[PDB]
RNA sequence: UAAUCGAUAAACCCCGAUAGACCUUACCAACCCUUGCCAAUUCAGCCUAUAUACCGCCAUCUUCAGCAAACCCUAAAAAGGAACAAUAGUAAGCACAAUCAUAGCACAUAAAAACGUUAGGUCAAGGUGUAGCUUAUGGGUUGGAAAGAAAUGGGCUACA
């Protein structure tokens, strides 16, 4: 006993809403896109494969879930859950002044089961030296501790930590590094006078 | 005509702790064709422009990695065959945000991520300065 | 000559399906990859862990489907899901389909400690492309 | 997400000074013991109780040996 | 089963190393210093030397995994150059191509 | 672990719910030659028997 | 195959008004641009081949021109020239005779008469009217056609337009002819500029063997070049890649002018000298006359040079080398 | 050792080398025969070696208005079975 | 559901064997993988998901009797088989041990009962805290209250305090015993309740629940004091839960046959109900809004009909209703009322939105559909309905065919509906006879459709097709048949039709008579009819 | 020598191997185990023979254009089938061509190259029909697999 049934394209609604019909990532089942689309290379006197028994078409990605109306529609309802920005903020010069500190932070995503990736508990930090207490004799000394991470031409020093097996505990530890340093550059030791 | 009421109810609430703030948020979106990129480009885009961001994208170069191997099973070396794999980049710029702003925006962005592409999330978090460094003498 | 991933052609009589009517050097360019991941990305890792996932689900979808899978299997690779597109013939009442459906999205979900979807689709026969 | 590493910190994984006390401070042991506590402090790969085990390892094995320390003609405890 | 005798014992061979992971990074740790006195280097080298042979890393050989082919083998995907290509070919593999420049 | 994917799917195709066309190949081609009457000898009768 | 092209159009309208319903536009307002842009976002297949990726057009434009009844149902033919193998085609042959020998008695009445009133309207070079290939000329006969019967069509039009034309034979000669862009390969001239305070300002782009360069023209200063902040005698010790300096700034006598700074980068030593040229050339047109940017582009400046290094193929050593053939 | 298995028209038509390079030019015939049987033929789906009955494969959903549980065939009933194949 | 229409439900016993079918494959599946644990052992995803972990049936130690139980009790026949092991080396077990081993057998499972009991009490001084929640949950199922009413007496001097679910359950097992008596055993309640508040234990919810739930099955005349505890629920602060006003709304209905008065106390009481979003928190509430739309469906009543449908997704629109088999009952009683009192246009939205999605009709509604159509006169969606129920009600078909088509004798028949009039005729007449009773009336319609359309040619064939079934029709369908001939100027049916008519001798053949003869007058054909008369005389 | 194998005319000779101290390793000499990886199997396992049985993969003609289902014709037909001012040829399809990639065109390169020839190479990527092993042609441990009288192919270094 077999039993064909025609598809929804026959009860499809004209103003029927498309986010009801496709709310989430779907695998693009031809029996609820009423539109009828051919993809395919086409045959010399063929023309290219319709919607249905296609593999092509369900190879693809499809976007029928992210159309503009739902994007909206969901958008929308996303308002209540954001914060507003402070306009304060709107220009670069004064968040220099203000929260000279920045923390550059690494995420990552990848499809499949497992989600440790080694590349993110890399952490780098940058501060800019015109923005501290240092005096000459501090800064001078600053420079010479630091090396390297530091940038003569745009005064710039960068820590970079990887040592620390979790991210937080790689922020805690660059902080500490951060106050360790800005500390023993202000001491002056015995062997600094020869 | 039968639609339901009262379909919403939300749990949502304002802790008294101060949001953290971001400078930059660089998202770097891989892929393998261009047209499931440029699709993306558009839906973060328009989404990013419904929340008020002002998002900034550019693409950065392909990286293209070629390998050979051999085109007979036994013994045949003066024939080869050889293997492609394109790598596409897309970069997300973001200013101008804060820690639930930032959230909410990645909720959106990475519930609906294709299969075929990964992404890259890079935080420029702010902070003023800490604490034993703001005045101190040892 | 080259024979990999090519069906010869016949006198003319033969049924052939996209995918097979198209040489390996297509792949990209007429036809698309049977599966989609992120481990063969430049800067990603993993890409022999889902592979061999990847060969044993085609094998475990050809054993399970016997005689009615129409073409080979599309394996989405979505955030920690694994969605399985498949084309069977009608040949199943639904009754057993709907059976083989429940047991491959718990059994497989038991075996990859991660979610599996399965999708079928539903084919009055083999679509030909090609000469028949 | 799902990794706590025991509720450590940072200084569980860099310090592990505090774990070289039973050891003779002037000797070649404390030479060793340095780059040792350096190549663990760079290793994000294991967790806190793992060197810990590698420092007591040491520990024992410098311990159970005490004829060799005293015939290399160096005094070492 | 496993797919051939040779990948039966490498699997035994990488069960092993990594059962003795932790002994011999703490043996090679003697050896490969000059601060310690070398009188106790040279009783390190008899320990080092009484592990069982299969226990080293050195032993290990990257097979196949389908077909266990001991040469031939790409690490990214561990699969010998021809079960790669006869995937590959038949586009179960993403982002792969043929090289067409 | 090559055991576990063998023997897993060894025991769905004895409960009836995998079906090894490969394994029922061999199976049907050693149903033939023990029917043709060259088999598979005993452990130990081989040699001296 | 009627019916089913039928019940194609109709399924394609509901599936356009479906689309418009999914994109938020206005159907009415909605075209075939929107339908490509509609289905290159919902479903971006990334192939080289565009023709594979998904297509939503007119089923009169996807599918082929179909034959239409050639017989009523009593089994006579409709056409007269049925039995011909080609109607359509042989149709167009009769056609375009019988128009001629109505031509050519019209005319032999008119010489009679002594009325010369026709003109010569075969010449229509200004217009760049060609004939029509046999693509063409397929797209308008269903049925497939013969290279010399399509040789013998353009030749009887020939002798149809080398005759005195009237009004309508002239009208059924122009469906067959078609109109060909402008061919003219005349280069766009950048507009002098001024910057900041600085008369006689241009800018060139040039690129040659990978090695990118930008130059900075100023046509008020003396003559003097100076590359990546350097000389450009100290930049290009070679006398060959100074000699590639002066060979655009001296054919337009313009070499102590231009007062000129350039930034190279990539290439090796001559690739950065050949890509400052290239660049020198298409940035000194500015501050020439149309008549000499001709004779400079026929004198190789203005053109790019696509002499790249091939590619390494397997099993052989240069690109070209093989390995050493052993015959035996 | 189950990646090394292959399909069951991919072990025929080597089985059978009806595509053999010594059978175009004549030098066959030899054996003139070429037999291939297909396995699934009476191979019910549900069926196995354990003799297990599942409701949704070898015996029905509903059996006096409740739900079946899986069952499992006697030893004697399961060679009778044997016997029929 | 698989939304391939290969796979998508027909109908709704269709819907539930293909969702006990998954069902039993994933159980299937589950079985496999508890047999098999080794083959699962195997963590590939970080986060460590245990729910994808296979369990383990199997005790963890054997040789310890303080342990084995322990996995035992959670782990039915192994439970006493615990017990029966533990007892064997005198080993001690305290009232924590056997307090869970009790609860298994009180959970699972009459004459072990006693036995066990008997290990209970006489084994060891076990505390009657734990001894009540096994004893008086055991033998309300075992169906001996008298013993339970003993315990409660045993606790009460034993000086511990009894607990909401003692009171939850010996208040039923005194209300179930009744011989002759009601009162009585209502004044035990009672004097339970009055002890409830000096045993300084509030009473919960469950036990006014259950007080209520016991007074359903005994007098239609017991309401007041349900309307008592009801407003004695509220005096104390507890909000109520569904089932509490369910058992008031289920006696109101039980008297609501006699007098109406009682459905305005029920829409009152709903009308209170309805002003807050509600959350599940009894298990009993899932037969509550059945009950609160039988009590509209039996009184007709639509207007709180919306009300109730309403009532429902203010909360959430599937987590109120447990089994297929109410919601099945639920959609079916709504739409009897939504075909007929309000308007075919709300008629018709609503039915494409809750008849193909949701659940599909039973018997009762497709014949509500029929009524909502003749009252007001609706052709154009007759077809419609009738391609929708051909697949919906083909179980029904033979039982329900003969009412659908009574439609078209009392409509007229428009000039420009004569495909639609056609098809289903055809369709539902050329599937009867290739396989179904072919009733007599079917004719009359297809008669009547043919003869405004003019297609004399396709209503004559039919016609025959059931004079050669062994069985005629009346004789008005032959008088109106042959009007359509005489119009059409067709003698030549006349004759065959009478021919065959009166041999099976229909009552009005004297009528077939004349009007034939008026036919043969009107169309000069009096030879024939002469030569009829000799044909009916012989 | 106790010590692999295959390739070995164009189409082998820095070839399988984008790779050998034990492993790899299939070779040999000494020693051990024989339902011996798997849930089970009068079963596992064999790099045992047959590439002159195969499939899977390739070389070659080959940047040659032909192969070919359904038809039709020849004063018979083994076979052939064309005259454009046209004398029996229509022809789906596979090839070629076109298209695609080397991110703008063109050119070029890459890729593609059908049916078949060489019983061409591969039972040793992997499975395999047939014929053969089962206290052994199977499975483990240790140690060795040299050396060049001589000839030759391909590269690197130079002879300035
Ligand atoms: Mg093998
Ligand atoms: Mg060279
Ligand atoms: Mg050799
Ligand atoms: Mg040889
Ligand atoms: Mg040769
Ligand atoms: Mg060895
Ligand atoms: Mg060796
Ligand atoms: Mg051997
Ligand atoms: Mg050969
Ligand atoms: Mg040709
Ligand atoms: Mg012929
Ligand atoms: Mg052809
Ligand atoms: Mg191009
Ligand atoms: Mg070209
Ligand atoms: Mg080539
Ligand atoms: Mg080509
Ligand atoms: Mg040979
Ligand atoms: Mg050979
Ligand atoms: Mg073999
Ligand atoms: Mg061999
Ligand atoms: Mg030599
Ligand atoms: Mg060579």
């Amino acid at each position: 006993r077999r039993k064909a049934l025609p598809p929804r394209t026959e009860k499809m609604a004209v103003d029927q809403d498309w986010p009801s019909v496709y709310p989430v990532a779907a695998p693009f089942k031809p029996s609820a896109v009423p539109l009828p689309v051919r993809m395919g290379y086409p045959v010399k006197r063929g023309v290219p494969m319709a919607k249905e028994g296609n593999l092509e078409l369900l190879k693809i990605p499809n976007f029928l879930h992210l159309t503009p109306v739902a994007i909206k529609r969901h958008c929308e309802a996303l308002k209540d859950f954001c914060t507003e920005w402070p306009a304060a903020l709107d220009s670069d010069e004064k968040c220099e002044k203000h929260f000279p500190i920045e923390i550059d932070t690494a995420d990552y995503v990848s499809a499949g089961p497992s989600i440790r990736n080694p590349k993110a508990r890399v952490v780098t930090l940058r501060v800019k030296l015109s923005s501290l207490n240092l005096d000459d004799h501090a800064k001078k000394k600053l420079i010479k501790l630091v090396g390297d991470r530091y940038c003569k031409s745009t005064d710039v020093l960068t820590i970079k930590t990887d040592r620390c097996p979790l991210k937080r505990q790689n922020y805690d530890y660059a902080v500490y590094l951060l106050t360790v340093l800005y500390h023993e550059s202000w001491k002056t030791e015995e062997w600094e006078k020869k | 005509v039968d639609v339901p009421k009262d379909m919403t109810k939300p749990e949502i609430t304002i802790s008294d702790e101060p949001d953290t703030l971001y400078k930059r948020l660089s998202v770097l979106v891989k892929g393998h064709d261009k047209a499931v990129l440029d699709s993306y480009e558009y839906f973060a885009v328009l989404a990013a422009k419904e929340l008020g961001i002002s998002i900034k994208v550019h693409e950065p170069p392909r990286k293209i990695e070629r390998f050979t191997l051999l085109k007979s099973v036994h013994i045949f070396k003066k024939h080869r065959v050889q293997y492609e794999m394109r790598t596409l980049y897309r970069c997300l710029e973001l200013e101008h945000l804060t820690g639930s702003t930032a959230d909410v925006y990645l909720e959106y962005i990475q519930r609906n991520l294709p299969e075929g592409v990964a992404m890259e999330v890079t935080k420029t978090k702010l902070e003023q300065l800490p604490e034993h460094i703001r005045k101190p003498i040892w | 000559k080259n024979r990999a991933a090519r069906v010869r052609v016949s006198k003319g009589d033969k049924p052939v399906t996209y995918e097979e009517a198209h040489a390996p050097h297509y792949i990209a360019h007429r036809k698309g990859w049977l599966s989609l991941h992120t481990g063969n990305l430049d800067g990603e890792d993993h890409a022999a862990e889902r592979t061999v996932e990847d060969v044993f689900l085609r094998k475990f979808m050809l054993g399970t489907f016997p005689g009615c899978l129409a073409d080979q299997l599309v394996l989405k690779r979505r955030a920690n899901q694994l969605e399985i597109c498949a084309l069977v013939l009608r040949q199943l009442p639904p009754h057993k389909f709907y059976f083989l459906v429940g047991y491959s999205e718990t059994l497989l979900s038991h075996f990859y400690k991660c979610p599996v979807h399965l999708h079928l689709q539903t084919v009055p026969s083999k679509v030909v492309y090609k000469y028949i | 997400a799902g990794f706590d590493d025991d509720g450590s910190e940072f200084h569980e994984h860099i310090f592990l000074d505090k774990y070289l006390q039973d050891f003779p401070k002037q000797g070649p042991i404390r030479h060793f013991m340095e780059l040792v506590t350096c190549g663990l402090s760079k290793n994000p790969y294991l967790s806190v109780k793992q060197k810990v085990e590698h420092i007591e390892w040491f520990r024992n094995y410098f311990n159970e040996k005490r004829v060799i320390l005293k015939e290399s003609g160096i005094q070492l405890n | 089963y496993y797919v051939d005798w040779k990948m039966l014992r490498d699997v035994k061979r990488r069960k092993m190393a990594y059962e003795y992971a932790d002994e011999r990074l703490r043996i090679n740790s003697l050896r490969k210093n000059t601060i310690l006195p070398k009188d106790l280097q040279e009783v390190a080298d008899e320990e080092i030397a009484s592990l069982p042979r299969d226990s080293c890393p050195v032993r290990i050989r990257n097979r196949c995994v389908m077909t266990s082919r001991p040469r031939g083998v790409k690490r990214r995907w561990r699969l010998s150059r021809i079960v790669f290509r006869h995937l590959a070919d038949h586009g179960q593999l993403s982002g792969v191509q043929r090289a067409m420049w | 672990n090559h055991n576990t994917y063998f023997a897993l799917m060894g025991t769905l195709r004895f409960l009836g719910l995998y079906r090894d066309e490969h394994q029922d190949f061999r199976d049907e081609q050693l149903r033939l030659k023990k029917l043709r009457g060259k088999g598979k000898p005993r452990k130990g009768e081989g040699k001296r028997a | 195959t009627v019916d089913f092209i039928k019940k194609q159009i109709e399924e394609f309208n509901i599936g356009k008004r479906h689309l418009a319903n999914m994109m938020g536009e206005d159907p009415e307002t909605f075209t075939q641009e929107d339908i490509d842009r509609a289905i290159a976002y919902l479903f971006p297949s990334g192939l080289f081949e565009k023709r594979a990726r998904p297509i939503m057009k007119h089923p009169e434009e996807i599918f082929p021109k179909q034959r239409a009844i050639q017989w009523g149902e009593d089994g006579r033919p409709f056409h007269f020239l049925f039995y011909t193998g080609k109607q359509s085609y042989y149709s167009l042959m009769h056609d375009t005779y019988g128009k001629l020998l109505d031509v050519e008695k019209h005319h032999n009445q008119l010489r009679a008469k002594d009325l010369l009133a026709e003109k010569t309207k075969i010449l229509k070079d200004p217009i760049g009217s060609r004939w029509l290939i046999k693509e063409e000329l397929e797209e308008m006969l269903v049925e497939k056609l013969s290279d010399q019967d399509y040789a013998q069509f353009i030749r009887l039009l020939e002798r149809l337009s080398a005759l005195p034309c009237g009004a309508t034979e002239e009208d059924f000669v122009n469906r067959f002819r078609r109109s060909i862009p402008i061919q003219s390969k005349k280069q766009l001239i950048e507009p002098l500029q001024y910057d900041e305070q600085g008369m006689a300002f241009s800018r060139g782009e040039g690129k040659r063997k990978t090695a990118k360069a930008e130059v900075v023209v100023y046509g008020q200063g003396s003559g003097r070049i100076d590359v990546n902040g350097v000389d450009y005698l100290l930049y290009f010790p070679v006398t060959q890649d100074r000699e590639q300096l002066m060979f655009p700034l001296h054919f337009l006598d313009r070499l102590g002018k231009h007062d000129m700074t350039c930034a190279v980068s990539g290439g090796g030593r001559s690739a950065q000298a050949g890509a400052v040229r290239l660049a020198m050339a298409r940035a000194l047109c500015s501050f020439v006359t149309e008549d000499e940017v001709e004779w400079m582009r026929q004198a190789g400046l203005l053109t790019a040079d696509p002499r790249v290094r091939e590619r390494k193929k397997p099993g052989q050593e240069g690109a070209r080398r093989k390995f050493t053939w052993k015959k035996r | 050792s189950f990646f090394t298995k292959l399909t069951a028209d991919e072990l025929w038509k080597g089985a059978l080398a009806e595509s053999g390079a010594g059978a175009r030019k004549g030098r066959g015939k030899r054996t003139k025969k070429k037999r291939r049987k297909d396995l699934n033929r009476g191979q019910i789906i549900g069926e196995g070696r354990h003799g297990f009955l599942w409701p949704g494969l070898n015996i029905p959903l509903m059996r006096n208005g409740a739900v079946q549980t899986i069952a499992q065939r006697s030893k004697e009933d399961q060679e009778k079975v044997e016997a029929d194949m | 559901f698989q939304d391939d229409p290969y796979l998508i439900p027909t109908s709704s016993v269709e819907s539930h064997s293909f969702l006990l079918a998954k069902k039993s494959g994933e159980n299937a599946a589950k079985f496999i993988i508890n047999s098999y644990p080794k083959y699962f052992q195997k963590d590939i995803a970080e986060p460590h998901i245990p729910c994808l972990m296979p369990e383990y049936f199997e005790p963890q130690i054997e040789d310890v009797s303080e342990a084995a139980l322990q996995e035992r009790i959670k782990l039915q026949e192994p439970s006493a088989n615990y017990n029966f092991q533990q007892r064997e080396q005198s080993e001690e077990l305290e009232e924590a041990t056997e307090a869970d081993n009790e609860k298994s057998k009180t959970k699972a499972g009459t004459w072990r009962t006693k036995n066990n009991a008997e290990r209970i009490f006489a084994l060891m001084p076990e505390k009657n805290a734990h001894s009540y929640c096994t004893m008086i949950r055991g033998m309300v199922k075992h169906q001996a209250p008298t013993q339970a009413l003993n315990l409660y007496t045993v606790l009460l001097n034993n000086r511990l305090r009894a607990d909401v679910y003692t009171f939850n359950s010996l208040i039923e097992a005194t209300a179930l015993v009744v011989n002759e008596k009601f009162e009585e055993k209502w004044n035990n309640i009672l004097d339970l309740l009055k002890q409830m508040v000096t045993q300084n234990v509030k009473p919960n919810l469950q036990t006014f629940n259950t007080i209520l739930k016991c007074l359903r099955r005994f007098y239609a005349f017991g309401k007041l004091p349900a309307l008592q505890t009801l407003r004695e629920m509220k005096a104390i602060g507890i909000e109520p839960s569904l089932a509490t006003y369910h058992y008031v709304i289920q006696l109101f209905y039980q008297h609501e046959s006699p007098s109406k008065g009682s459905s305005l106390i029920i829409y009152d009481i709903m009308n209170e109900v309805m002003g807050k979003r509600f959350s599940p928190r009894d298990p009993d509430d899932d037969m509550f809004f059945q009950s609160a739309m039988r009590v509209c469906s039996s009184l007709r009543d639509l207007e709180l009909a919306y009300q109730v449908h309403g009532l429902l997704n203010t909360g959430d629109n599937w987590k109120l209703i447990g089994s297929d088999h109410r919601r099945n009952f639920y959609y079916s009683k709504f739409f009897n009322l939504l075909c007929f009192m309000e308007q075919i246009d709300v008629t018709l939205k609503w039915y494409k939105d809750l008849i193909p999605s949701v659940f599909f009709p039973h018997s009762q509604t497709m014949i509500d559909l029929l009524q909502a159509l003749d009252v007001a006169n609706r052709l154009d969606m007759v077809p419609q309905i009738w391609k929708d129920s051909k697949e919906y009600g083909h179980t029904f078909r033979n039982e329900l065919k003969e009412e659908i088509l009574m439609l078209m004798a009392r409509d007229q028949h428009p000039p420009e509906l004569q495909v639609a009039f056609a098809d289903c005729a055809a369709d539902i007449k050329s599937t009867y006879e290739s396989q179904p009773e072919w009733p007599a009336s079917s004719l009359n319609y297809v008669a009547v459709l043919f003869l405004r359309a003019g297609r004399t040619q396709e209503a004559w064939k039919m016609l025959g097709l059931f004079r050669k079934h062994n069985k005629i029709p009346r004789a008005e369908l032959l008088n109106e048949f042959l009007d359509s001939a005489k119009a059409s100027s067709s003698p030549a049916q006349a004759i065959e039709l009478v021919k065959l008519a009166s041999a099976f001798s229909l009552p009005v053949c004297e009528g077939l008579t004349r009007r034939v003869m008026a036919e043969f007058t009107l169309t000069q054909e009096q030879r024939e009819a002469l030569g009829e008369l000799t044909a009916l005389t012989s």
